[PDB]
């Protein structure tokens, strides 16, 4: 809140980022880029990557596979709650029935990311 | 079990210079020279750990996936203790249409690596359940989604799809909406599966430019 | 040699010839071919507005026909559809030479009509 | 040869190209696709858009690669900083006066300007001045103009001068105020006038019947064939669900190059009107909707209650080969023999395929230096074929015509107009025979209006004598060609769809049938369908043949089925289904197989592959799709074999050799239902 | 002696051992018998009698196993057995030599313009 | 309406004030009134005078949405 700078909030590459709505209504290149970015979309170059973020439940990662098109060829989603729920067989051993709900609650699981 | 809390002060650094230089530059050549029979192909590319670096991708045969993963877990310079996921990618144009992909993370030296195995539909891949305990559910999901059989698994059964579901949905030749749909029947008093009918069929928009150069 | 062809003696079926979609004056010559799709043919609807409007409600085409053409000084006019260019359409440059109150020029975005008494006439 | 292939270097890669090739063709042979706006493969080179600018070593300026010839040992660079700066600058100049029209423009989604701006241009503009505004032009009912979007590539002008031949467009004015069109209000009168909409790279010229109805990304494209004439142009049908939205040509250099006539392009709107979607049986109230079992039973009852000699089957102009062989086998299984064709000359002998096909083929005709047309109007029979004839004219092939004088958009020598002139040419009275006798590869093209004549055998004998004397057919070259104007005629001649000798005799003494099967026939003569007969009509449009019938059986159109068609050069091609069947209609051979089961004598085939195998069992060339055999030539033995048909029905030397097509825009039931074709006729009527 | 280790007959024996518990648990005592159920499961096996690869045989046996435990664990009820197993068999053996002389083509013709998709 | 109170009877010139979207109401702001503006009234859902599509049974004339014309003899 104290170091928020003034400047651009979007990357100025117009072949990836859509233009502003005033620019689109006044220049021909912006309208062409608006038309194409909202129908075909940008083309991602062929390749692969895995990128992860410290999500509040752990490591959330996407494995993106690109062939070169405007659509992902393969998009694997890695969720931390999927790995955390796999441990319930070794974590609940020696516990009682009233501790299962405590274990499930402390693993912090949401089944949207578990069940993609 | 590594990366224990040791420094009680705030650390303004990531890794050491010599080990980061070794991991970001020499790790591909190191793995190739130490265990050459395990490696059949290598790619050094845009670095899973950060946007600023490069990181290796190792191709191996299914006959040597387990010894290579044990070496990558236990060798003193490559301590890849965490297996993040196991998945597959379908390439219907190839003779072996599947690529099974393993991502690893080294908490000791802030590194990551990727390991690939190419198989077709009827060649089994050895399980990594004994090497990594998370390999169980990921191999179950890969069998569910693609039909890759993992030999030596304790209980290879489907984990995600419906109970009677035959068919592997993430293949390229499987339809997006499938073959069957579900409704309640008042006469049979049961929820019943029926062949697919759509009120509005899916509209496929073919946007791709005939001047575009990047399509591979 | 090379005798002329009489087009007036060519037969056209009367069911086909009486069903040609044509236009009123607007943005074209009056009476040229109007493009149509198949929607409404099963319900016997040959009109554009009747395909989505039901009743004696005032159509949008009847709204724009009540706004008179606007006198503009110059040879080209820029049409935004609003006082604020951010809130309107992409800018349209419309030719004004050869235009009058009876035969004005129309914006393809907004349907507003313009003419100029500046082309030596 | 003195090294007829020269070697150039494109981005340090050695490339061998033929001599006389440009820099752009050398870049294309290296696997690089150079951006372009004014260059076209079929037009002359202009060099005015400046988008194809590449760098050549030891040249300080960018060269225009479309126009610059490629020299030996030339070094071409296509990815240096000056090439990229040139491309961005030329694109910026192309976009300063262009209107912000992409939402309302019909090219949006399939625009060369949009895609080339996205790839080879910048992402910004620095232009804040007022733009140039242009009024729109009227060019008829098929071509819509929004002329503010013109980029002055002059593709339209070059097309109208070189391919269409009309030469009615030009550039008026100078500088920024240059303006494409006609100075006076005129109508584009070419039959090939829809091709210029494809040739325009922008939305300056769009298709008026198609306007504002669809975007290109929504359309499912199917590669089919065109059945509006006998050439069989290769097309692509674009559909949105059950509705066909437009028809476009596709490349085939052996058939149609890249063109398509306006009838084959714009008659698709007739598929949305007057369609048969239900079976009907005529009751005391009239025709009323019935089940398929009832309609098949009524047709079988009428076909079985009559004697075999009182049954006639007439094939239409658009019937595929599978339905025709099904009807032929069904009628012959009942003991009938009266088979007729709506396209005429049903009693023509079909013994050797070389006598009713183009032996030279369409692409092989370009190697002819002199062409003699006999009794044909190729501009109205096949405008794409006539465009290829004009292409042959432009590089030296001389044309002569024996027939009624017609506008062909190229100069020809009128030898005569009647078979008396043909006999005078064969004897030697006209000097065009000496022009044919000295030609290296002469060609003779005989039109379908000659074969429709009652004295066609004598005329064909005269043509054969002329070909024998002038060296038209010799060793290494066969220049004898017969063309057709209907899609289904050559397949019917190939399979043997013709009346028996007893049926020809019964027609000669005037026997009249009681049951008539109309396989898509709506242009039948009144001699073939008597009043008070039982009429079974199988078709897809409600027309003259369906208003008269007692049983109506709804079939498929050519956009809904995959049937075989053979063009006039002998090439087997096929349609493909772009949309499903409409309503309660069925496949056309399947109706006849079901009807043969209800009659009591089943056809021996139960699948589409099996009826195609039956066709291949009759004539084996049916199995080889998208190919043409070399037909056998039997010299004068065939003409010697049919001399009895020459002695009977003698020659008429005074009746002129004319063309039977009097209405080009309305030739069958689909084009008669098209409102666009009716507007096309009305536009030519209101100009007088 | 028996191709690919006789694994087809071993799996058939295992399913036949499993079958009366299926009949009791799904309460199919008065709907089908064990003899006709054994004949039906035998008819499921003959459809892949011409498989020339042992790995395809192993995959088919693994998939059939997973089908048999999803029937054992009540993850598909009796109506699933009705609509997927025994009525397709009874339809394939009930329509043979029908009371009408219509060919299969003419029934397909009178049904619709296109072939049926699925069951 | 004390007996059937409903928030769908709030006009759009009071909607943004009451929902804390802006600080404008007719008592301090002169809104531009279009000539086609329909006034706010209570919802008609649950009754038979609700909105229905054009292919519905409750329409004055149901539509068959065929994209072609059939031949009538
Ligand atoms: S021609 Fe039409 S679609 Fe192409 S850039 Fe111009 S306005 Fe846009
Ligand atoms: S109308 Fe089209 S083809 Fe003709 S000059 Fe303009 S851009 Fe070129
Ligand atoms: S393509 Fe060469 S200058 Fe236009």
């Amino acid at each position: 809140l104290n170091e928020m700078p003034d400047g651009l909030y979007k990357s100025p590459d117009g072949k990836v980022c859509p233009p502003s709505r005033s620019t689109m209504k006044q220049s021909m290149e912006a309208l062409i880029h608006h038309f194409k970015l909202y129908t075909e979309g940008f083309h991602v170059p062929a390749g692969e990557t895995y990128r992860a973020v410290e999500a509040p439940k752990g490591e959330f990662g996407v494995y993106l596979v690109s062939r070169g098109g405007n659509r992902p060829y393969r998009c694997k989603i890695r969720s931390p709650g999927y790995a955390h729920l796999q441990m319930t067989d070794v974590i609940s051993r020696g516990a009682m029935l009233a501790d299962v709900v405590t274990i499930i609650g402390t693993l912090d699981v949401v089944f949207g990311e578990i069940d993609r | 079990g590594y990366a224990y809390a040791r420094k009680t002060t705030d650390k303004d650094y990531i890794a050491s210079e010599h080990m980061q230089a070794f991991g970001n530059t020499q790790l591909t050549d190191y793995i190739i020279k130490t265990v050459p029979k395990f490696v059949k192909m290598a790619v050094t590319g845009p670095a899973q750990s950060s946007v600023l670096y490069q990181e290796p991708t190792i191709y191996t045969t299914p006959e040597s996936l387990v010894p290579l993963m044990v070496f990558l877990r236990d060798h003193t310079n490559t301590q890849f203790k965490c297996l993040l996921d196991v998945t597959a990618v379908d390439f219907p144009e190839r003779a072996a249409r599947f690529e099974v992909v393993y991502h690893l993370l080294s908490p000791r030296w802030n590194n990551r690596i990727r390991v690939k195995v190419c198989v077709d539909e009827v060649t089994a891949v050895p399980t990594l359940c004994k090497v990594f305990n998370t390999a169980n559910w990921f191999e179950r999901e890969t069998w569910d989604m693609f039909g890759v059989f993992f030999s030596g698994h304790p209980d290879l059964r489907r984990i995600l799809t419906d109970y009677g579901f035959t068919g592997h949905p993430l293949r390229k030749d499987f339809p997006m909406t499938g073959y069957q749909e579900v409704r309640y029947d008042y006469g049979k008093k049961r929820v019943v599966s029926e062949p697919l009918e759509l009120t509005q069929e899916f509209r496929y928009f073919d946007f791709n430019s005939p001047w575009e150069t990047l399509n591979r | 040699v090379v005798p002329t062809f009489d087009w007036k003696k060519v037969p056209v079926p009367s069911t086909t010839a009486k069903d040609i979609p044509v236009t009123v004056k607007g943005a074209t010559p009056a009476g040229d071919l109007r493009a149509t799709s198949g929607l409404g043919l099963g319900d016997g609807i040959k009109n554009h507005t009747d395909k989505w409007l039901d009743g004696d409600k005032k159509s949008p085409m009847e709204y724009i026909n009540e706004v008179a053409p606007i006198k503009v000084k110059g040879l080209v006019v820029a049409s935004y559809g609003s006082d604020d260019p951010a809130l309107g359409c992409p800018v349209e440059y419309i030719n004004l030479k050869g235009t009058s109150l009876e035969n004005p020029a129309v914006c393809k975005y907004t349907g507003n009509r313009y003419y100029s008494d500046d082309w030596k006439g | 040869p003195p090294s007829d292939h020269l070697e150039v270097f494109v981005n340090e890669q050695p490339v061998k190209i033929p001599k006389g090739s440009s820099v752009l063709q050398a870049c294309d042979a290296a696997g690089i696709d150079i951006p372009r706006f004014c260059y076209h493969q079929r037009l002359s080179i202009a060099g005015n858009c400046r988008m194809c600018l590449v760098e050549v070593e030891k040249v300080p300026k960018p060269v225009a690669s479309c126009a610059m010839p490629a020299g030996p040992g030339m070094k071409i660079k296509t990815e240096t900083p000056m090439v990229k700066k040139a491309r961005e600058g030329v694109m910026e100049f192309l976009l300063i006066n262009h209107p912000l029209d992409c939402p309302i423009c019909d090219q949006g989604g399939e625009c060369d300007l949009q895609d080339q701006a996205m790839i080879f241009g910048s992402d910004r503009s620095r232009f804040v001045e007022a733009k140039r505004a242009v009024e729109d032009k009227n060019l008829g009912p098929l071509v819509k103009t929004v002329m503010t979007r013109c980029i002055q590539c002059t593709r339209c002008v070059r097309f109208a001068s070189e391919v269409a031949g009309t030469a009615e467009l030009g550039v008026t004015g100078r500088g920024r105020d240059s303006e494409i069109g006609t100075y006076v209000e005129k109508l584009m009168g070419s039959e090939l006038s829809g091709n210029v909409v494809d040739l325009c790279p922008v939305g300056a010229l769009t298709s008026k019947p198609y306007a504002f109805t669809a975007r290109s990304w929504e359309l499912k494209g199917t590669e089919s064939i065109d059945v509006s004439d006998g050439l069989g142009a290769n097309i692509r049908v674009d559909a949105r669900g059950t509705e066909v939205m437009r028809i476009l040509p596709r490349l085939n250099e052996a058939v149609n190059e890249e063109w398509l006539s306006d009838k084959g392009r714009y008659q698709y709107d007739g598929l949305k009107h007057q369609r048969l979607d239900k079976p009907m049986v005529k009751g005391p109230k009239g025709l009323q909707v019935a089940t398929w079992q009832d309609a098949l039973g009524a047709a079988a009852a009428a076909l079985t209650s009559a004697a075999p000699g009182e049954v006639r089957g007439i094939a239409g102009k658009l019937a595929d080969a599978e339905s025709m062989v099904a009807l032929m086998d069904l009628l012959r299984g009942l003991g009938a023999g009266d088979l007729a064709h709506e396209g005429g000359f049903s009693d023509m002998p079909a013994d050797v395929r070389s006598t009713y096909t183009a032996n030279t083929t369409v692409q092989g005709l370009e190697q002819s230096d002199l062409v003699l047309l006999v009794g044909t109007n190729p501009r109205w029979e096949s405008p794409v074929f006539n465009a290829r004839l004009r292409k042959m004219f432009l590089d030296g092939t001389q044309v002569g015509l024996v027939g009624a004088p017609v506008d062909l958009t190229y100069k020809y020598e009128h030898v005569g107009s009647d078979p008396a002139a043909l006999a005078a040419l064969a004897a030697g009275q006209h000097p065009f025979l000496e022009r044919l006798k000295k030609a290296a590869r002469p060609a003779v093209v005989v039109g379908p209006g000659v074969l429709r004549r009652a004295d066609r055998e004598a005329v064909m004998k005269a043509v054969h004598e002329l070909c024998g004397k002038a060296g038209v057919v010799k060793e290494g070259w066969n220049g004898f060609n017969v063309i057709h104007d209907t899609a289904s005629r050559v397949a019917a001649l190939d399979m043997g769809f013709g009346p028996s000798a007893a049926a020809r005799a019964r027609r000669a003494q005037g026997a009249q049938p009681k049951v008539v099967y109309l396989l898509g026939s709506d242009d039948y003569s009144e001699e073939d369908v008597p009043e008070g007969a039982f009429v079974i009509y199988q078709g897809h449009h409600g027309d003259r043949g369906a208003s008269r019938a007692n049983v109506v059986l709804p079939g498929a159109a050519y956009t809904e089925k995959s049937g075989l068609y053979v063009n006039f050069e002998g090439r087997v091609q096929q349609t493909r289904a772009a949309v499903p069947l409409v309503g309660d209609a069925r496949e056309d051979w399947a109706i006849l197989r079901a009807l043969s089961e209800v009659v009591g004598k089943r056809l021996p085939y139960d699948s589409h592959a099996a009826v195609r195998a039956r066709l291949a069992g009759i004539a084996p060339h049916f199995a080889n799709i998208d190919a043409v055999q070399t037909p056998v030539w039997l010299n004068g033995e065939y003409v010697k074999g049919v001399e009895a048909l020459a002695k009977a029905a003698p020659l008429q030397p005074s009746a002129p050799l004319t063309s039977t097509i009097s209405n080009f825009y309305m030739t069958d039931a689909i084009s008669r239902a098209s409102r666009t074709m009716a507007k096309c006729i009305q536009a030519r009527q209101q100009t007088k | 002696k028996r191709l690919f280790g006789g694994a087809a007959r071993h799996f058939y024996f295992e399913i036949c051992r499993c079958l009366p518990f299926i009949q009791r648990l799904h309460k199919m005592e008065e709907m089908v018998s064990l003899k006709e159920l054994r004949a039906i499961v035998k008819e499921k096996f003959k459809e892949y009698k011409d498989v020339k690869d042992g790995r395809v045989v192993d995959l088919l046996i693994f998939k059939g196993r997973e089908e048999i435990e999803t029937y054992l664990l009540m993850h598909k009820q009796r109506h699933h057995v009705v609509t997927e197993v025994v009525e397709p068999y009874y339809a394939k053996q009930r329509a043979v030599k029908k009371v009408t002389t219509n060919s299969p083509f003419l029934d397909s013709f009178l049904s619709s313009g296109y072939a049926a998709i699925g069951v | 309406d004390k007996f059937d109170y409903n928030p769908t009877t709030i006009p759009p010139e009071w909607h943004g004030w009451l929902n804390y979207i802006n600080d404008y109401n007719p008592t301090n702001t002169q809104f531009k009134q279009p000539t086609y503006q329909i006034e706010a009234s209570m919802t008609k859902t649950g009754t038979q005078t609700c909105y229905n599509p054009k292919g519905s049974w409750f329409s004055a004339k149901p539509r068959n949405w065929r994209k072609y014309e059939s031949w009538t003899p």
